[PDB]
RNA sequence: AUCGAGAGG
């Protein structure tokens, strides 16, 4: 129930594809050239300006049918301001000692590629995603 | 009733299609349908 | 109908309160489908409803008169004026909900036509019923409290189906059934039979 | 003809149709009047008897009242007017005539019977209106548009009738269609152009809509779906709500244009487990067409929850459409006007091409082309220039209309209009079309009194510049008008022609049948076809499966079918397989591998002989795409793990499906020949998704795996098979029948006229030719 | 035939207002629409029933049984 | 606004449609099909007073 | 002809209960009510006021037919509390603000001069 | 109409005559009448063989001497680029039939729909006559409301058909609601 | 002033009043506004016996218009429903009886109004029953013109009844709503070619609300607590009491939910 | 017309062929002259195809251009049931047609053959010749009103 | 019953 994957991304680009709340969002992996980021994003909810920096988690948890958050005595997964939850559609090696993790958070898409971890983000349906600001 | 009133009929090489000597004398588009269209045609 | 060939049954009847209001609280006489327009590709019916709406709200008569040169353009403009949105689509809320609904909704005066066709005189029901004496068949006809017809083509789409006794029972049991006596040797129904 | 073939039937009934989207699709509302009206007999039962009396005792006038009741002398009892209607006592035997109820077997049609599906039985609602009511995704198997339509029920009299309509005649059995290999029915209209709209990523649902939602659903769960967002608020994905909708265990893939897996433009769909992952549904998603969601929901999970899943998509649909809205107006069809210039600028520069085309005619510069009059050659050239002219105006609008456009999401919904629709609203109409021809100088020389003799401009020609929202000239509306009545003249002869055709085809094929032997004959034993359709399968389950082995280059079907254990690299790598290491350099092994690989390669050669076009993809009768999909999902499959399967299995179950597989049952040489050919395009098919280094790379199966896939696909394979006793004469004469109504209308005989000179095998051809190569 | 008493959108009487407002036609000799906004029809559903209207009552009237 | 034209036989309204006939004393040349001995006709209907 | 009469829309009729209580299958705590002879404005409020309890999880009201005047509420709520006493205090609120803004107005047209 | 010369060709009829037609209708001064035009040769009567003989125009602006900017929304009219027109069209909706003429707009829509609702006209109910109610029909429907149309063709008075109107001009809304 | 929902009136007349109702739930307002015209309850005609006509027009029509006319309805709690007396056909209590006789004595057209009609019914000290009138003039509704030599005479059976039954005992045409006029909680998309500003015309009811920001984030969190509403009245019942009974009314439903699960 | 053939690499390409179109067939001079690839000429006419090669081949010539009709309208059809009627009509070794002087001058039963047309004809030379049906027709059950073998009546039912 | 006319999808 720990958390998988921790990683800071600088957006390189924001495109709205015919969409007004909703824009793709392109980023690379910060410090480290092995894994980048292509996810689509309700920027109505959250803006993400071009070339911000933005904190980027992924949780296995913290199915059972969900509760409105009320009291809030559950606490809070996130400190951070923007969560979702998706599920892997497939997995696949881009290029030799490399990997790549495809998931689908209602329909929207994220893509990660990297070597930078030989086995994390099994193909476990459960996946929540944590951007601070 | 002045519809009725205002009929042709065509009884029986081209009958049905609307010809170019009908302008101004008949209705275009006034006819009945089925096996009787520009047939019969409304002045 | 209206004038623009557009045709339709009533679907259903609905009270004020359920109908879509507009801010106004205008509430439509009736719900005709986007669908229907794009494929028949009637625009005078849309350029009624608009030109209708500007005469209302104007007092003065409207031409739709053939081979005339009026702009939709120019309608709009008047409608504009008058405050109304220029397309004709106009701010609506959900009546049940009581929420605005996220698409605006076209409505304004439209001429329409009731028709001759009638629904509860075109119903009818036979089960048991009268017979033709020479077909010892069913009569023709709701007038007469006829039978429908079973088509030939119809019979077909049975024998595609592959449902022998129904096509009997249709054929025989709901129609002219009969029983005869035939002698063998004759092979003709020559006997004559005292059946008591 | 008329009273022995086709008669006056009692228990006939017959009202004007409406449509209900809450009613569900196998039932039909029946006007509470034609249910007291109608009676069906049931002989008094143990089980009955205390429904039964109180029916009676409810009486004609009120419903679940009855009619009338027979007695084991069977003299009849009338309860409408009976002095012992009021003691009525109920001895065993004794029959019941009673009113039609909820949930009876009925048939439903409409007039015109040009297919099976007009005529399928529905299941009873009574309901307090005139109409008939009838699902919205029931109208096209009818043809049904209720503007004033008609329709006729029929009710069973017997036991064995209403089994027989239950059991074979049901609306969820002919889901599917026999001809065209796609089901009939599917989603349409309002709940197309809402799912569309519901699906895009940008629509959001809120908790309040979610609950309502979910609770709409009829067979619901319960189970709250995860919010796909959920920090800033919790908001639900429509996807998510509508995969609520979709029953578990299904699984899609749709591939269009650029359908990458991150699909930006969410085209094509990913479904997985009753969940879409991506896409936006639309027509071809959820529609009549083969690969449909319908279709393999129909062909895995059964007919019946398909069926509802009509239901259950309509309802959803419709509620959340209702709440969102839609309209269409005026301003949908106007269009900018820097576009409308640059529609005037194609208009105009058509008008010079024509006139500069002209005047080549006209100084007799112009080049002659071989086997055409110059005459005829200026007109084709004419033709050409204004029909581009008006694709080119259409195309320029569509790049000019908005997302927002509503003409636009029916289109892109597919529910309703076409391409060439919004040009005549808003672009050029185009030059009018009388009997294959631009307009004729019906006065001297002259098309119209108006224009000048001898005058071949477009406009005088019946082009009409104009569009129906700019309105059109007097002139132009005339030309319109010719060819509109054209149109009609053609509508009415081509509905005779086609009624006498298809009566024909009907009364020809009416007595074929396939037999128990699988021999297709007619009545006098004479047969027609040793093995129906040349494969023995009914014409539903088979669906287009591409065949991988004709497609592509040798060096690339070497390498994906190709694994030779006699070498460094060719030889599989020990990750696919553990016994790999071992496996290495076994000549044993290599043999079987290697014949399997000449078996592949005389496929090859095969089906490259009998498809010069080499196109794989072909009506098959079993799926093995969903079939390994259903495999991945039902046995979770792990890449990493190295599979636990033999080689020798592998290929030796393969061989032993392949007898396992029966077309025709019998011992003795003849038949089991008939049998080889019958199965060998299916073998092939097989051999090449069952590939050794297919088995082991693209799909990581296991043994368990590989077992149940075999036993699935035999089974899947028998339930293919035709049944003894179908008429598939009559079924093959109304499958041509149907799509021959539809058809409406550089020189080729074609169409309906075509067909009566094939059918009429006449002497002389109106138009003959011959194509040499 | 004769003045309807409500519009059946708008749901207001329009019965009364006929009356008045032909005569505010004739007297006043002023535009149709001037007359139905003093009438205090403001909206199109109300408006509709007095602009549209014909009283065939009047033609009912002539024949003399 | 009754517009009139209508006979009254029976006490039923009855009405007379005008029927289309190629008018007489006109002549034509009619173009014969190709199984035919003769190429052309001259066709004239003569109509008397 | 066919059509049933107006009244049947606001009238109980014979056998009839204005609420009929049955849970919910597969599923904690819930229960749907068939709400008869009522129409949406009522179920709408409901679920509002239902919705504002923190211990009612889930609430929705659906009509299965326009053609007949029903409408089923389905109630989910937190464990040891019933849902009918949820509604209860529901209705309950919807009554009290009901009132209060009956006094408010009359107290504003009592204001109001004209 | 007649066109003859005049030094600009130009119709026979001008507005003199016009004015004169329009008192003739203002007392109901000397009756002017159409056998009058008739009598004084502005107008004639022609026959489909005739016209093919003659030249004519639809619009008696056209022949108004040529010698831009222009609104988008105007149809393209083609430039007549012709002379000698022996006539002109009195208007050209007069080439559409009684059950046509009824019909709004069908210069803005497709011909087979103006077709359709030709023959709609015929079915849609109405007041037949004023004498209804002393007269004794076999079937007879009337609305009873009945209501002018707001879209009125120039012809419609001379058809009558405001005078009698057969439809209502009810509320319409374009939306998808409930599906029905 | 008391907590929970507040009304400010922004004008009021007789016949009409425009208030902005505030800090409610919007499903409350759509149940209040279908109570207001549904539920009501409200008197009118609902059997008419014709003993002569003479008038052109058919007795079914002008029953219909009978049902149609507006009569007072104010003490219409008093008067009790008429399948929940104990009477025959109508009780005194239950019903009240209308009469209308007229003669085309003048040569001149002679036009019936709604003020030429006769209570026989015994009043019992209710204001029930009275043809309404807002004509200038007086003069009540057109029921009929009458020529010379011609008479109708008929009785008229007034019952207490709900508008959704039938449209007839409905005490109003119709009511304004607005919400979010700036379109702030963007609950609609704007249809727009070129700008939806331009082509969408502000509302009077916008300049009330403050007017929106470009810069600042679309609220997620913001629900609709502010409403702006207009009433008008066929004058039956008076502007203030038509809404003060739909709020009781709807509470009288609210009530009767209670009370059934009581029973329960 | 663009033709695809296989590449020596095995993979399908595409390269334009020049093709000869004819108004008239005479299909007996045309195959035997030089020049022409004999294997690939087609013929838009079935019957000339059938005298010039063999009847099955007229079959298939039926098959294509019947499917040609049905694909210009964008509509498809599975091939059992477009060959299964090509096949009757193929059947007898004669071009068979769907007509009068088709199914209806066959062998089959007189009753069945009399719905169609020619009814009194068909029962006057039946008449004559002492013809007897089998009753096997569906048309003649049909009307003879006992029930057809039509799949449920094809099966007799006893009891073990 | 016959004959005929008009209409509907
Ligand atoms: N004589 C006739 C005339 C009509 N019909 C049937 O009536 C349907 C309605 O379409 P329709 O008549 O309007 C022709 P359609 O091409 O479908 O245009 P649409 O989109 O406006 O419906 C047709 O599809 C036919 O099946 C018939 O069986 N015999
Ligand atoms: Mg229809
Ligand atoms: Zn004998
Ligand atoms: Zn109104
Ligand atoms: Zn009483």
């Amino acid at each position: 129930s720990n958390t998988l994957f921790d990683d800071i991304f600088q957006v390189s680009e924001v495109d709205p594809g015919r969409y007004n709340k909703v824009c793709r969002i392109e980023a690379a992996s910060t410090t480290q050239d092995q894994c980048k980021l292509t996810l689509d994003i309700n920027v109505e909810l959250f803006p993400v300006a071009a070339q911000d920096s933005l904190t980027v988690t992924i949780a296995s948890s913290l199915t059972r049918s969900w509760r409105p958050p009320q009291a809030g005595d559950r606490s809070l997964a996130d400190d951070y301001d923007y969560v979702m939850y998706g599920t892997a559609y497939k997995f696949e090696e881009v290029s030799k000692d490399l990997i790549a993790v495809y998931y689908s958070f209602g329909g929207l898409l994220m893509r990660l590629e990297g070597n930078y971890r030989n086995l994390n983000n099994l193909k476990q349906e459960n996946a929540y995603l944590l951007i601070r600001r | 009733t002045l519809s009725h009133l205002r009929r042709t009929n065509t009884p029986i090489a081209k009958p049905r299609q609307l010809h170019n000597t009908h302008w101004g004398l008949v209705c275009p588009a006034e006819t009945p349908e089925g096996q009787a269209c520009g047939l019969v045609k409304n002045l | 109908a209206s004038r623009h060939g557009q045709k339709g049954t009533i679907g259903i009847t609905y009270r004020r309160e359920d109908m879509p209001f507009t801010a106004e609280g205008i509430v439509p006489d009736l719900i005709i489908n986007p669908h229907a327009i794009p494929s028949r590709m009637t625009v005078a019916h849309l350029i009624e409803c608009l030109l209708s709406k500007v005469a209302a709200l104007s007092g003065n008569e409207g031409d739709a008169s053939p081979f005339t040169d009026i702009t939709v353009e120019g309608i709009s403009k008047l409608l504009r004026e008058h405050g109304y949105q220029s397309r004709g689509f106009e701010v609506m809320y959900n009546g049940h909900t009581g929420k605005k609904l996220m698409a605006q909704i076209f409505f304004g005066p439209t001429y329409y036509q009731r028709l001759r066709h009638m629904v509860d005189d075109k119903i009818h029901a036979r089960a048991r019923g009268p017979m033709q004496v020479l077909t010892r068949q069913p009569v023709e006809g709701r007038s007469r409290d006829g039978g429908l017809r079973f088509g030939e083509m119809e019979r077909d789409c049975m024998i595609a189906h592959g449902a022998a006794s129904f096509l009997k029972e249709r054929l025989m049991e709901a129609s002219d059934a009969f029983r005869v006596h035939i002698c063998g040797i004759c092979g003709l129904m020559t006997v004559i039979a005292k059946l008591n | 003809r008329g009273n022995l073939m086709g008669k006056r039937v009692d228990f006939s009934a017959r009202t004007v149709i409406s449509g209900d989207p809450n009613l569900e699709l196998d039932q039909v509302g029946v006007p509470k009047s034609i249910a007291k009206t109608l009676t069906y007999p049931e002989v008094v039962t143990p089980y009955n008897i205390d429904r039964l009396t109180q029916l009676v005792r409810n009486g004609p006038n009120e419903h679940p009242g009855a009619k009338y009741v027979i007695r084991d002398s069977g003299d009849r009892i009338d309860l409408r007017y009976s002095k012992r209607a009021g003691d009525i006592q109920l001895q065993y035997g004794w029959k019941v005539e009673r009113h039609i109820m909820d949930n009876d077997p009925v048939l439903f049609n409409r007039q015109p019977s040009l297919h099976k599906m007009s005529m399928m039985a529905h299941r009873v609602k009574v309901i307090p209106y005139s109409t008939f009511r009838l699902n919205l995704s029931v109208t096209s198997p009818y043809n049904a548009d209720f503007d004033g339509d008609e329709m006729n029920l029929h009710v069973p009299q017997s036991e064995e009738t209403r089994a027989e309509l239950s059991q074979l005649c049901a609306v969820p059995l002919q889901i599917v269609s026999p001809q065209s290999n796609k089901p009939c029915m599917g989603i349409v209209q309002d709940t197309l152009c809402g799912i569309r709209k519901l699906t895009l990523r940008d629509t959001f649902i809120e908790l309040d809509q979610v609950l309502n939602m979910l609770y709409w659903v009829p067979d619901w769960d319960g189970v709250i779906p995860t919010p796909a967002i959920i920090k800033p608020k919790p908001l639900w994905s429509g996807k998510q709500i509508l995969s609520v909708a979709i029953p578990n265990g299904i699984h899609l893939q749709r591939f269009d244009e650029g359908t990458t897996l991150l699909s930006p433009k969410d085209n094509g769909m990913l479904i997985i487990d009753g969940q879409i992952i991506f896409g936006v549904v639309e027509k071809k998603t959820v529609g009549s067409s083969n690969g449909g969601l319908i279709h393999v929901v129909t062909r895995e999970k059964g007919p019946q929850v398909c069926a509802k899943l009509f239901g259950n998509i309509q309802k959803v649909v419709n509620f959340w459409l209702l709440h969102n809205g839609f309209s269409t107006g005026i301003g949908d069809t106007i269009a900018d006007g820097p576009t409308m210039r640059e529609i005037t600028e194609t208009i105009a520069e058509a008008k010079k091409k024509v006139l500069d085309v002209t005047k080549e005619a006209q100084a007799n510069l112009l080049t002659a082309k071989h086997g055409m009059t110059l005459r005829e050659s200026f007109e084709d050239n004419v033709v050409r220039f204004l029909n581009e002219a008006r694709d080119k105006a259409g195309r320029l609008a569509e790049v000019n209309l908005k997302d927002l456009n509503n003409v636009k999401q029916m289109v892109m919904a597919g529910s309703k209009g076409s391409f060439i629709n919004i040009a005549q609203m808003s672009a050029c109409v185009g030059q009018q079309s009388v009997e294959g021809k631009r307009i004729a100088f019906g006065f001297v020389d002259r098309t119209l009194p108006h224009f000048s003799k001898d005058d071949y401009s477009p406009e005088s020609k019946g082009f009409v510049e104009n569009s129906y929202l700019r309105g059109l000239t007097p002139q132009e509306f005339f030309f319109h008008a010719m060819g509109g009545r054209e149109g009609l003249i053609d509508t009415a002869v081509k509905t005779a022609e086609t009624g006498y055709i298809q009566r024909r085809l009907v009364k020809a094929l009416e007595d074929i049948m396939v037999h128990y032997d699988n021999t297709t004959r007619n009545s006098l034993g004479n047969v027609i076809q040793f093995i129906y359709g040349e494969d023995g399968m009914d014409a539903a389950h088979i669906e287009k499966q591409s065949l991988d082995t004709i497609g592509g280059s040798d060096a690339a079907f070497e390498k994906r079918y190709r694994v030779d254990l006699l070498n460094t690299d060719h030889t599989l790598d020990p990750s696919l397989l553990e016994s790999g290491s071992e496996i290495l350099g076994d000549l044993k092994l290599q043999v079987l591998l290697d014949e399997e690989y000449k078996q592949l390669v005389k496929d090859r050669k095969f089906l490259r002989e009998v498809f010069v076009d080499g196109e794989a993809n072909w009506p098959l009768p079993v799926n093995i795409r969903r079939i390994i999909q259903n495999a991945q999902q039902t046995f979770h499959i792990d890449h990493t793990k190295p599979s636990d399967l033999t080689i020798k299995d592998i290929v030796l179950g393969v061989k032993d499906l392949q007898e396992n597989l029966l077309v025709l049952r019998g011992k003795n040489e003849i038949i089991q020949n008939a049998q080889r050919d019958a199965v060998t395009l299916f073998c092939c098919l097989l051999r090449s998704r069952l590939a050794t280094r297919r088995v082991l790379q693209e799909y990581r199966l296991t043994k368990q795996a590989f077992d149940w896939v075999l036993s699935n696909i035999e089974a899947q394979f028998l339930r293919s098979v035709v049944h003894p006793g179908e008429m598939v004469g009559v079924l093959a004469a109304q499958s041509i029948g149907e799509p021959a109504t539809q058809m409406t209308l550089k020189k080729v005989t074609s169409g309906v006229p075509r067909l009566k000179e094939i059918l009429n095998v006449a002497k002389n051809m109106k138009t003959p030719s011959l194509t040499v190569y | 035939m004769i003045v309807p008493v409500r519009c059946f959108s708008c749901g207001k009487v329009v019965g009364d207002k006929w009356e008045s407002y032909l005569n505010l036609l004739q007297e006043d000799e002023l535009d149709e629409g001037t007359a139905l906004s003093r009438l205090g029809l403001k909206r199109y559903c109300c408006r509709r029933m007095i602009l549209t209207h014909v009283d065939l009552i009047e033609k009912f009237l002539r024949y003399n049984p | 606004f009754d517009m009139g034209g209508y006979f009254i036989i029976n006490g039923s309204e009855k009405v007379l449609i005008a029927q289309e006939r190629s008018a007489g004393n006109i002549v034509q040349v009619f173009k014969k099909a190709a199984p035919s001995p003769i190429s052309h006709v001259a066709e004239i209907r003569s109509a008397l007073e | 002809m066919n059509a049933p009469d107006r009244f049947e829309l606001f009238l109980l009729g014979e056998g009839e209960s204005k609420l009929k209580i049955d849970p919910d299958t597969k599923a904690p705590n819930a229960v749907v009510i068939t709400f008869e002879k009522e129409d949406h404005t009522l179920g709408n409020l409901i679920r509002a006021e239902l919705l504002n309890d923190r211990k009612v999880l889930f609430a929705a009201y659906k009509v299965e037919h326009p053609f007949f005047a029903r409408f089923k509420l389905r109630i989910q709520t937190t464990e040891g509390y019933d849902p009918k006493d949820a509604l209860k205090n529901a209705c309950n609120s919807i009554i009290n603000k009901l009132g209060a803004l009956k006094t408010n107005f009359e107290t504003e047209w009592n204001l109001q001069t004209l | 109409f007649i066109v003859e010369d005049d030094g600009h060709k130009e119709l026979k009829v001008r507005k003199g005559h016009i004015a004169k037609l329009m008192a003739t209708e203002y007392q109901d001064v000397e009756e002017y009448t159409w056998s009058s035009l008739l009598n004084e040769g502005l107008v004639e009567y022609i026959d489909a063989e005739e016209e093919e003989s003659i030249l004519i125009a639809m619009q008696p602006e056209d022949l108004e001497p040529a010698e831009l900017d222009v609104d988008p929304a105007k149809r393209i009219r083609v430039s007549h680029h012709a002379t000698t027109f022996t006539h002109c069209e009195i208007h050209p909706s007069m080439i559409l039939g009684v059950a046509a003429s009824i019909i709004p707009f069908p210069d803005h829509n497709q011909s087979p729909r103006n077709t359709y609702q030709s023959a709609m006209g015929k079915q849609a109910m109405g007041v037949f006559l004023t004498n209804y109610n002393v007269r004794m029909d076999t079937m007879a429907n009337i609305l009873y409301y009945p209501q002018k149309p707001l879209g009125t063709t120039r012809a419609m008075e001379y058809l009558k058909f405001r005078e009698l109107p057969a439809g209502q001009n009810a509320i319409v809304a374009i939306a998808c609601y409930s599906g029905y | 002033s008391e907590e929970g929902p507040q009304v400010k009136i922004r004008e009021a007349s007789k016949d009409n009043v425009d208030f902005i109702l505030s800090n409610v739930d919007l499903a409350m307002a759509n149940s209040l506004r279908r109570v207001m015209i549904a539920e009501i309850p409200t008197l009118a005609i609902d059997s008419v016996e014709v003993e002569t006509n003479t008038t052109v027009l058919a007795d079914e029509f002008i029953a219909h218009r009978l049902g149609l006319i507006p009569l007072q309805s104010m003490d219409i709690e008093q008067l009790e429903y008429s399948r929940d007396c104990f009477c025959e056909d109508h009780c005194d209590k239950c019903s009240v009886v209308l009469t209308l006789q007229a003669f085309g004595e003048s040569e001149s057209t002679t036009n019936v109004y709604s003020k030429d009609l006769v209570i026989v019914s015994n009043l019992m000290g209710r204001n029930i029953g009275h043809p309404i009138i807002q004509d200038k003039e007086g003069n009540g509704v057109l029921i009929c013109k009458l020529r010379k030599g011609q008479e109708l005479k008929l009785t008229c059976v007034a019952k207490k009844g709900i508008a959704k039954e039938h449209a007839k005992w409905g005490p109003a045409a119709a009511i304004e709503f607005e919400y979010d006029p700036w379109n702030k909680l963007k609950h609609t998309d704007y249809w727009y070619e070129q700008d939806s500003a331009k082509e969408w015309p502000q509302s009077k009811n916008c300049e009330y609300e403050d007017p929106p920001n470009e810069g600042d984030p679309f609220d997620y969190k913001a629900q609709a607590d502010t409403f702006y509403m207009n009433v008008e009245s066929v004058g039956s019942i008076p502007v203030d009491q038509v809404v003060v009974r739909g709020i009781d009314t709807l509470q009288k439903k609210v009530a009767s939910i209670l009370l059934a699960l009581t029973q329960m | 017309y663009d033709r695809k053939v296989p590449s020596p690499t095995g993979e399908y390409v595409k390269e334009p062929e020049w093709v000869l179109e004819t108004d008239g067939v005479n299909l007996s001079e045309v195959m035997t002259v030089p020049g022409i690839d004999p294997t690939r000429i087609y013929t838009n006419s079935f019957i000339d195809i059938m005298e010039v090669l063999g009847i099955e081949a007229g079959r298939a010539a039926l098959y294509k251009e019947v499917y040609n009709v049905i694909a210009s309208d964008g509509s498809y059809v599975n091939y059992r049931h477009m060959a299964l009627l090509v096949d009757v009509m193929t059947t007898q070794g004669g071009l068979t047609s769907v007509t009068r002087h088709g199914f209806n001058r066959s062998n089959t039963g007189a009753l069945m053959r009399c719905s169609f047309e020619e009814t009194v004809e068909i029962l006057f030379e039946a008449g004559a010749s002492a013809e007897l049906d089998d009753c096997r027709g569906v048309s003649e059950n049909v009307i003879l009103g006992q029930m057809a073998p039509i799949g449920t009546g094809a099966f007799d039912v006893m009891i073990d």
